[PDB]
């Protein structure tokens, strides 16, 4: 910073030299070692952390069909609630690298037929899921699937 | 007596499976360089085509060569020297591997040859015509000319003088042969021709020279119904190409089939070879079935003019998977046979053999019976011996590097004197040549060291004063290496090993000077410098420096600053050695061997000329008197030591008056440093008979260059060539090249002494 440019200029002059480690040795070694003293004497862990704090009211497990040990995964959900009636079990679709991507869900229109209650459930699904934000976790979709059953049961009752 | 050295094994490399296995072959250099391979089939094909080179002291830092090939290597051979290689395989694809820049782990091959649609059944090099005879009967001859004299085999096709040509020939699997010869220039001449009208399948063959540059070859179709034809090679280069004439020799049929009892036993031929290379009058022929094998020796002794005849066979054999030949050249005399039979001396009579079970057996070369028995507790694919055959390596169907140390003793009771004499002959076998002799230092006992070094002390004598001009370095290194194994002299080998560096640096700087005008003509200024040093034992030097022809020694005034460090070092090891008086010591032998001190007297008188001429190149030492020209009073001390050492065989302990004056040395001068060469990085201080060490690869169970005196850092960057013989860092790329000494670097441009 002030009066150190001989030390700075010596190393740039002595750089790209093969005798560098020996030139510095020859010019420097006896000065410090004399006075100052002598020398001394399967599944990724993302889903494993995801399912850890999932609700016990879901019993989601893997799909028995489709491919396995690959990038894309599918989880079929089980709902055991005494409050809510029976519905189709629903199945998701999550590709590889589950963080920072937006997954999908299967489509089967005829499974929710023979009852306008199931059609209202499907319409509520198309209402709630279309405004869900990007890159969200599976808890948001699971809970929006869970609340719509009560939201349709109150209209049915 | 049989010893097992070690097994060096990679981790997660063995258990080759799910593949048709292949028999393997091995090769060895003139030097201690094993070239080997293994069949793996691990998600690539080149692992089967892989080349492994192992230097004989450090079995971990292996040199790897990915020899790319379309068909797997079948036969592997070296050159007669250690400069060329061959990796034989089907449909040509043969190269020429030359050594790269004198390293330990660098090869290249930019040339070679190839044949299309024709695998090769036999191949051999050309001939040199140089050979001597070994006489174990002449152990007390006391002359190298008697024990080692040339037999003078005829060199093959000597053109432009007595130099035999360089090249190789091969017999293909079909009715076709090829020849490729290297010119004295860079060009190569290759020819290929049908061997006869009959073109056919050839299961086995062999190639062997005859006296006069001609070659006799063998045939084996494998149909077990054809005669075993023999052909001759007539070398004739008709002004553009080597036109070769072929003719049929008197052939042979096969035995063990005309007895009519059982003839379709052993239904296919499995082995057909000559006993030894370069000679074609003795044929091994072995047929192996799925159970056993039967072996026959055929001899071309004249009674047809060329008729083959049976020799011998042992009791029983298994399926042979590996076979080799002994390599030590006994003079093939029956007196040598008898004097090697009464004493336990069999280094060149054992054909190597192996079976499909865990057993190691030799067979005697002349008489085909089982001479030795050992049990391994695998089918050996190949073995690979040494020239002395004191040690060998074996390749079974695993990655285990079984290295076995044999000996001619066998356990039949050899006395101590016969233990001296059996090893002394093979010591003289390697001291007469510029060879490598690591395998014969193995079986040395600690008590054997004192007995054998005393013999080697007189082995430097009894030669006619001209061999001893340059083999002094080799014998100094020889007793440097052999004294390492003894615990009493392992503290003394530093004296030998540093003296190798001292004699390496001594003579090479005594050639840079030259008289610009000649003084004392018809002789060098060096001898006059020697005589003025040995005639003036003066205490001081200022009286001396008048009559030293001061006007003769003139330098170029440029390399004196470059060569400072060496002249910094040679006067500093003296500075340590003056303080070793008041002390088996690693500097104790220099107190009685004043030849090094005589060279120290000789070197400094010309250095003082430059010290008074250009004092900027003077070696700066660490005295506590910076204005004191202490070199005169150190001339005083070295002359005081010299009058205790210039006597012819003095054996004189220097007096305590010198000791107290050397106790005045720490008042000014303190020991800077040392460099003990004998760092035992080799397996000399790691193994033991009946105590092998199962080695691995790459586990390896203040950094200053050993050659040049340039100090580096804690973990330096500059690369080195591996001086494998003693582990000194022969560093590769010298810092100064435009102003460099051209012999002190070039003397060990190849290897260390
Ligand atoms: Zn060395």
């Amino acid at each position: 910073q002030y009066l150190c440019q001989p030390l700075l200029d010596a190393v740039l002059a002595n750089i790209r030299s093969p005798v560098f480690n020996h030139s510095l040795y020859r010019t420097f070694v006896p000065a410090m070692t004399a006075i100052h003293g002598p020398p001394i004497t399967s599944i990724p862990s993302v889903l494993q952390g995801e399912v850890a704090r999932l609700d016990p009211k879901f019993l989601v497990n893997l799909d028995p069909s489709h491919c396995s040990n690959n990038g894309t995964v599918h989880l079929i959900c089980k709902l055991d609630d005494k409050d809510l009636p029976s519905v189709p079990p629903l199945e998701l679709s999550v590709p590889a690298d589950y963080p920072a991507q937006s997954p999908l869900w299967i489509d089967r229109q005829w499974q929710y037929d023979a009852n306008p209650f199931l059609q209202s459930v499907h319409r509520c699904m198309t209402s709630r899921l279309l405004q869900l934000p990007d890159k969200h976790s599976v808890t948001a979709l699971l809970n929006t699937w869970a609340q719509s059953v009560h939201q349709a049961c109150l209209s049915a009752a | 007596m049989m010893d097992l050295a070690y097994v060096c094994e990679w981790e997660k490399w063995s258990k080759s499976t799910h593949c048709p296995s292949v028999p393997l072959a091995c090769a060895w250099s003139c030097r201690n360089l094993i070239a080997f391979t293994m069949d793996l089939r691990s998600d690539d094909q080149d692992l089967t085509r892989m080349i492994h080179i192992l230097d004989t002291e450090h079995p971990w830092d292996l040199h790897s060569i990915p020899s790319e090939h379309h068909e797997a290597i079948t036969c592997l051979e070296w050159d007669q020297s250690g400069s060329r290689l061959l990796s034989a395989d089907a449909d040509g694809q043969i190269k020429c591997w030359s050594m790269a820049d004198h390293l330990a782990n660098s090869w290249e091959s930019s040339v070679g040859s190839l044949v299309e649609g024709d695998p090769i059944v036999a191949l051999s090099w050309l001939h040199n015509g140089v050979k001597l005879a070994l006489h174990v009967e002449k152990s007390g001859a006391s002359s190298f000319g008697e024990k080692f004299s040339r037999v003078k085999f005829s060199p093959s096709l000597t053109l432009f003088g007595g130099k035999p040509m360089e090249g190789w020939i091969a017999v293909t699997v079909s009715g076709l042969v090829t020849v490729s010869l290297l010119k004295p220039s860079g060009q190569v001449l290759t020819s290929t021709e049908s061997l006869c009208r009959l073109r056919g399948r050839v299961a086995l063959a062999d190639i062997a020279f005859t006296g006069g540059g001609n070659i006799v070859v063998a045939t084996a179709d494998g149909s077990s119904a054809s005669p075993v034809q023999f052909y001759k090679v007539c070398v004739s280069v008709v002004s553009e190409k080597c036109r070769i004439d072929t003719e049929i020799l008197p052939s042979l049929f096969m035995r063990c089939t005309t007895d009519l009892n059982r003839k379709d036993k052993f239904p296919a031929i499995t082995h057909l070879k000559f006993l030894a290379r370069d000679m074609s009058e003795q044929v091994l022929l072995c047929a192996s079935s799925q159970t056993s094998s039967i072996v026959e020796c055929w001899s071309l002794r004249k009674e047809t003019i060329l008729k083959w005849r049976i020799l011998s066979a042992t009791n029983d054999l298994d399926r042979v998977s590996a076979v080799a030949l002994p390599k030590l050249p006994i003079s093939l005399t029956n007196t040598d046979l008898k004097v090697a039979s009464d004493t336990q001396f069999y280094p060149g009579l054992g054909l190597a053999l192996a079976f499909h079970d865990g057993s190691v057996h030799i067979v005697h070369r002349l008489s085909l019976q089982t001479m030795a028995v050992f049990y391994s507790s695998v089918h050996l694919k190949a073995m690979q011996l040494s020239w002395t055959s004191l040690a060998l390596v074996g390749i079974d169907s695993h990655g285990k590097l079984s290295v076995l140390r044999l000996s001619p003793s066998m356990g039949h009771p050899l006395e101590v004197g016969l233990a001296l004499r059996h090893l002394l002959f093979l010591l003289e076998y390697c001291m007469v040549t510029g060879y490598d002799w690591w395998d014969i230092l193995l079986h040395v006992q600690p008590s054997m060291v004192q007995s054998l070094v005393e013999k080697l002390h007189e082995e430097y004598t009894r030669q006619t004063a001209a061999l001893q001009q340059v083999l002094s370095t080799r014998i100094l290194a020889m007793k440097a290496s052999l004294c390492k194994l003894s615990p009493c002299t392992v503290t003394r080998v530093c004296d030998y090993h540093t003296k190798l560096f001292l004699i390496a640096i001594s003579s090479t700087l005594k050639s840079l000077l030259r008289p610009h005008f000649l003084n004392t003509p018809d002789k060098s200024p060096g001898d006059r410098l020697t005589e003025i040093c040995t005639k003036i034992t003066d205490v001081d030097i200022d009286k001396v420096m008048i009559n030293l022809k001061t006007e003769e020694f003139v330098l170029d005034m440029n390399t004196l600053q470059a060569l400072q460090q060496l002249l910094q070092w040679v006067g500093d090891f003296v500075l340590y050695l003056l303080a070793s008086l008041p002390n088996l010591r690693p500097g104790h032998s220099f107190l009685r061997d004043g030849t090094s001190l005589g060279m120290l007297r000789e070197l400094m008188v010309v250095i003082r000329i430059w010290g008074l001429l250009k004092p900027s190149c003077l070696p700066v030492y660490t005295a506590t008197s910076d204005t004191q020209d202490s070199m005169s009073l150190l001339f005083r001390l070295l002359t005081k030591l010299w009058i205790c050492c210039r006597d012819e065989g003095p054996a004189s302990e220097p007096d305590e008056a010198l000791v107290d004056e050397c106790c005045l040395l720490p008042s000014q001068l303190l020991i800077p440093s040392l460099d003990w060469l004998p760092a035992s990085d080799g397996l000399v201080s790691r193994l033991q008979p009946k105590q092998p060490l199962r080695l691995q690869f790459g586990r390896a169970p203040p950094k200053i260059d050993h050659l040049r005196r340039l100090h580096l850092g804690a973990c330096p960057t500059e690369e080195c060539k591996a001086c494998t013989r003693c582990g000194c860092v022969t560093m590769l790329k010298s810092p100064n090249r435009t102003t460099a000494v051209k012999q002190w670097e070039q003397r060990w441009i190849k290897n260390c002494l």
